[PDB]
């Protein structure tokens, strides 16, 4: 009649590589390794030694009772890619689990300070029939590639692994028993920023001379020169925009670099109306208002300005 | 801005309430979470709202004894405790997540209000 | 099958293909390689392949020692394969490299003009065809993190065009002579070719 | 004899991945299904949990588990972990991991 | 980056020693260092060297678990504690900083090597 | 250019070593294969190398009578003919494969020999 304690299971993971970012789906790809390991019921070995059963023969030990329970991944899209799995199996009861996977993850990830940002990659796990009255996980650890250079990594890790163990408590579980609706959860998160030296030397950089070069248009004598070479800067950004689609990841917010694209349509625009402003500004026909056509200063100042707000 | 409320000293076994109220520009209350503070310790997590609905998340410690509920009109999380013990005495803050993905993370949490002792004796 | 893979040195970058083998469940006590042997493709020309191989296949039979796991368990047998290639820059030279460089030199014609207004608007229509240019090559080349041979090169003549066009400026906004500064036809392409070496360091 | 009742409960975790000119989603989520069957006896007379490949061992003796299907997906879905909890007065509750392009 | 190796010298069959190897420069970090050893008239081989995934060294199929790889990050040192050392062992142990390439155990992808520490064995 | 040599008149169960010697533009004596033609019959395959390493093909009337083997030193190949019968009897040519994708086929080969004759009693 006196119940028996939760089963302890110790984790450990091991990330080989974070990689396949998908910006619109807010999903990565993580290959590693993971290990489960908890005491079950005491069983013969061969020679009482810890006895090795690899991928489908594990299958014909749960058909004659042995215990191995499912640890789902919570954030993973869809099923995940296992590799080769293993159990060793001790005379004692100790079950130690070992796979390989492959799987698409998903998480909150926010890039509107793109190439700038910063992102937190997290697996969740946690069993998907067992409540922590069955089943707990009592550690989990995490290891991670050893970095020789990252210069030409897409990603910049900073800091070790953090985990977490924690309860999820759910509240629509059929069965109303008391403190039979929580289940032991790991969570383990990655926290790197983006390498943004790809960004910064072809795409922001060239972005800044082609809108500052639209500036010379003030240094052009005529005003049917200053006109129709607005124009030529007007379809330079355009041919630019098309140039950043086709490379830069899909989002449903504008990024740094969208709103430098949008920054150089309005001081195009806003050249081409004080272009034509200054020549029929007097209304006379002799409009020749060299005082504010001498903004060749004042234009690129007032940009600044609007700018750093 | 954040202000909690339901502290206060207590006999080993037995309850409290914190309240957390919400004031600004919060969209709803499934933002913030609970976490708590003792002497020299650093500020650690409590509880707050899971990613799908019906569930909540719990540090290990909790175990059934804490649980926390909202009322999103009023815009405000109460923090029910059960069953506290002088492990628990600590400062009880109310954070408001800000981004990242880790409802478990201090560091992804922010508009911390002045917090609130509970103190357990013996 | 993934490896470290650096292409910075596109189109001329040379890499290592890797691969490494090892028991999932034995370790070098239970299970232990004792040899390696390797054998490839019989190759007719190499003219028409991406990849260039040179050298035989390397091997390697190492021990992996693992510190998350009795006495002496921990050691895992590994075998190694590295397949050393060159790509073939051949592509990348005629079609990207070269009608590239033609592009840059061509905006160096602007010195010739005998005008302000032609020298500053023909810059534009220069600036424009490498934007045009950058385009056509993203399309087609392999995407980095990091800047290759060729998106230096567009840097270059993004650099160029707008050098000319501040000096473009300054000649004829400085004084009211103007055309004599502007018979720096040979300085400009000097200066870049200049600058073009201490890149090359 | 009258039908069997059988409740329904659907966890929609992600909707993303929109195809514009197929008019397709993907959906990643739980389906519970629960229901009352025969009586039966279970290890200890308690709920009994079982899990993927064994639950098409329990099916071969008898064990009704009818196959619930998406009117509007596109393909199999891709179902991953899924169970069963058995109770000695004929309760099933049939819990399973879906994604799914609908 | 400059590498400076230490701690050789002449020792006896079954004996023990221990290898020091200094980096001073720009260095991401000493997962990037690996000892390598050459005998006379043998070519320079590898020895040992951090492994890809954390936990995990490489060491050449001659080590037979008798050598060990530790580090000092703080330092900027990496160590090598030869045990049950054997007549074939003796040789100028070299430490070489890999410099790219994804052969950890190929000489080929590693420079900067050292003066070399000489070690004889009886 | 491509010169062959080594046939002659063989009684029916000896051996002959046919050579190939090769000049020009040819990077390695893989692309290179022997062929047969008897007067009146289209030109048949014989052997050539095989497309992964230690690998060779032979046509299904060798029956491991003969062998193709290469000397890139001197830039050759030889085929050793072995338990020769009536049935072989004919010129046998050696072509170099010009691209195409059928080692097989006499119409991915150019550069064709003059021949030498293998005559069996
Ligand atoms: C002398 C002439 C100089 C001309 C200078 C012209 C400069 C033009 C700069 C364009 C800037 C665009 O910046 C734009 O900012 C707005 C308002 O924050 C953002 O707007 C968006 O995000 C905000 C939050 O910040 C939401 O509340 C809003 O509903 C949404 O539209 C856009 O996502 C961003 O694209
Ligand atoms: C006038 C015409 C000539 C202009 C030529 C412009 C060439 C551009 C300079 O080229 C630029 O060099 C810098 C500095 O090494 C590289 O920049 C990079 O350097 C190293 C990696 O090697 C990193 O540590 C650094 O953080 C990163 O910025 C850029 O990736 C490359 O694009």
């Amino acid at each position: 009649p006196v119940d028996a304690r939760p089963v302890d299971v110790s984790v450990s993971i091991f990330i080989n590589k974070i990689y396949g970012v998908n910006t619109l789906e807010q999903t990565y790809k993580v290959d590693g390794y993971i290990v489960a390991q908890w005491t079950g019921k005491p069983r013969k070995t061969p020679g009482d030694k810890p006895l090795i059963v690899e991928n489908t023969q594990i299958e014909r030990w749960i058909n004659n009772g042995l215990w191995v329970p499912a640890l789902e991944f919570i954030n993973v899209v869809g099923s995940p890619d296992t590799g080769n799995k293993r159990l060793m199996l001790f005379p004692d009861g100790r079950v130690i689990y070992n796979a390989r996977f492959l799987g698409s993850f998903s998480n909150d990830m926010d890039f509107r300070l793109f190439p700038f940002d910063r992102q937190q990659f997290v697996l969740e796990l946690e069993p998907f029939s067992y409540n922590n009255q069955q089943l707990r996980f009592s550690d989990i650890q995490v290891y991670t590639e050893n970095i020789d250079n990252e210069e030409i990594d897409e990603w910049w890790i900073r800091g070790k692994a953090s985990t977490h163990i924690s309860d999820i408590r759910y509240d629509h579980l059929s069965s109303v028993q008391p403190n039979q609706n929580e289940f032991s959860r790991i969570t383990v998160r990655i926290d790197a920023v983006r390498n943004p030296s790809y960004y910064l030397w072809s795409f922001i950089l060239p972005l800044g001379l082609i809108i500052a070069a639209s500036w010379s248009v003030f240094w052009l004598e005529s005003f049917s020169e200053r006109l129709q070479t607005s124009f030529t800067c007007m379809l330079t950004v355009v041919a630019y925009a098309f140039y950043t689609s086709n490379i830069l990841p899909r989002l449903p917010y504008t990024t740094v670099i969208d709103q430098m694209i949008i920054a150089g349509y309005g001081s195009i625009f806003a050249a081409i109306l004080l272009i034509i402003f200054a020549h029929h500004r007097q209304a006379n026909g002799v409009e020749d208002d060299l005082l504010i056509q001498r903004s060749r200063l004042a234009f690129p100042l007032g940009f600044l300005a609007i700018g750093s707000v | 801005q954040l202000q909690e409320s339901g502290g206060g000293l207590v006999q080993a076994g037995g309850s409290l309430r914190l309240s957390c109220a919400a004031s600004g520009r919060i969209f709803s209350t499934n933002v913030m979470g609970w976490f708590r503070q003792a002497p020299g310790k650093e500020r650690e997590f409590v509880a707050t709202v899971g990613r799908i609905g019906g569930s909540t998340v719990y540090a290990d410690f909790v175990k059934g004894r804490f649980t926390l509920s909202r009322d999103n009109a009023k815009n405000m999380v109460y923090l029910q405790m059960n069953s506290l013990k002088p492990e628990d005495t600590a400062v009880y803050y109310c954070g408001a997540r800000i981004g990242g993905s880790d409802r478990l993370a201090p560091e992804n949490y922010g508009y911390w209000g002045q917090g609130t002792q509970v103190t357990v004796s013996s | 099958f993934s490896n470290d893979m650096d292409f910075r040195l596109f189109p001329f970058d040379r890499q290592q293909f890797v691969l490494e083998l090892e028991p999932f469940s034995y370790n070098n006590q239970q299970l232990r390689f004792s040899d390696i042997q390797v054998y490839t493709e019989n190759i007719d020309n190499e003219e028409i392949d991406e990849w260039w191989i040179r050298g035989k296949a390397s091997t390697h039979i190492s021990d992996i020692r693992y510190d998350h796991l009795q006495p002496n368990q921990n050691e895992f047998s590994r075998i190694t394969v590295r397949i050393d290639a060159v790509r073939n820059p051949s592509y990348y030279l005629w079609s990207f490299i070269l009608p590239l460089g033609l592009i840059i030199a061509a905006s160096w014609s602007v010195f010739w003009l005998e005008s302000f207004s032609e020298r500053l608007q023909t810059s534009f229509t220069c600036m424009l065809t490498v934007v045009a240019y950058a385009f056509y090559t993203s399309n087609i080349l392999p995407r980095l993190p990091y800047t290759t041979v060729i998106d230096q090169m567009i840097i270059a003549g993004y650099g160029s065009i707008f050098a000319a066009i501040l000096l473009i400026i300054f000649a004829h906004h400085r004084q009211a002579d103007d055309l004599l500064i502007q018979r720096s036809r040979l300085a400009f392409p000097l200066g870049f070719l200049a600058i073009g070496s201490v890149l090359v360091i | 004899a009258r039908p069997v009742d059988v409740s329904v409960s659907i966890f929609i975790n992600k909707i993303y991945g929109v195809n514009t000119l197929e008019q397709t989603y993907k959906v990643d989520g739980y389906i519970v299904a629960q229901w009352t069957g025969k009586p039966r006896k279970t290890p200890g007379d308690k709920p009994l949990i079982v899990e993927n490949t064994q639950i098409e061992r329990w099916i071969n003796n008898g064990l009704w588990v009818p196959a619930l299907e998406f009117i509007n997906v596109v393909g199999s879905p891709d179902t991953g972990n899924k169970r069963l909890m058995l109770f000695p007065d004929g309760r099933v509750i049939y819990n399973a991991r879906f994604l799914g392009s609908f």
